[PDB]
């Protein structure tokens, strides 16, 4: 379907880990 | 059963004060952490997200069950991680605002219920894998 929500969620959680 | 419980009670209190307004202890902090990180999520995807929202079109409850089988495809690639859980979360604040915008508040309990389904559901195992709630809370220090 829509798997944007990925980029998004997968992005979201990297600028987390490291900031 | 109980991880449900707890997941629905923090998606669904979540999702319903996000919609103009306002059991545990660590669904309290939980609650918090999602405040925080939901709330930024809307903010730096704001456009991102009107573009799914549009693209997927939402009137009724007939929609809203349709949303959750794309919730469920996010988890495909075989990737888990805390980004997509709170994104969806997130997503769905979202769509409960437009939920309302068009009188249709009956609709945001079955969203929470619907992506509640998801994690408890179709992720329990990586979900009890991770500690939870806790270490939700945790991981968005």
């Amino acid at each position: 379907a829509l798997e944007t929500l990925r980029r998004v969620g997968d992005g979201v959680l990297r600028n987390h880990l490291t900031a | 059963d109980e991880l449900y419980r707890q997941s629905l009670e923090i998606i669904s209190r979540y999702l319903r004060e996000q919609a103009t307004g306002a059991s545990g202890a660590t669904s309290r902090k939980a609650l918090e952490t999602l405040r925080r990180v939901g709330d930024g999520v809307q903010r730096n995807h704001e456009t991102a997200f009107q573009g799914m929202l549009r693209k997927l079109d939402i009137k009724n409850e007939d929609d809203v069950k349709s949303l959750s089988r794309v919730m469920i495809h996010v988890f495909s690639d075989g990737v888990t991680n805390w980004g997509r859980i709170v994104t969806l979360i997130s997503f769905g604040a979202f769509v409960a605002k437009h939920l309302k915008t068009i009188n249709q508040e009956s609709c945001i309990e079955p969203l929470a219920e619907s992506i509640t389904d998801v994690l408890v559901r179709t992720k329990r195992d990586w979900l009890v894998k991770q500690r939870g709630w806790d270490g939700f809370v945790e991981f968005f220090h």
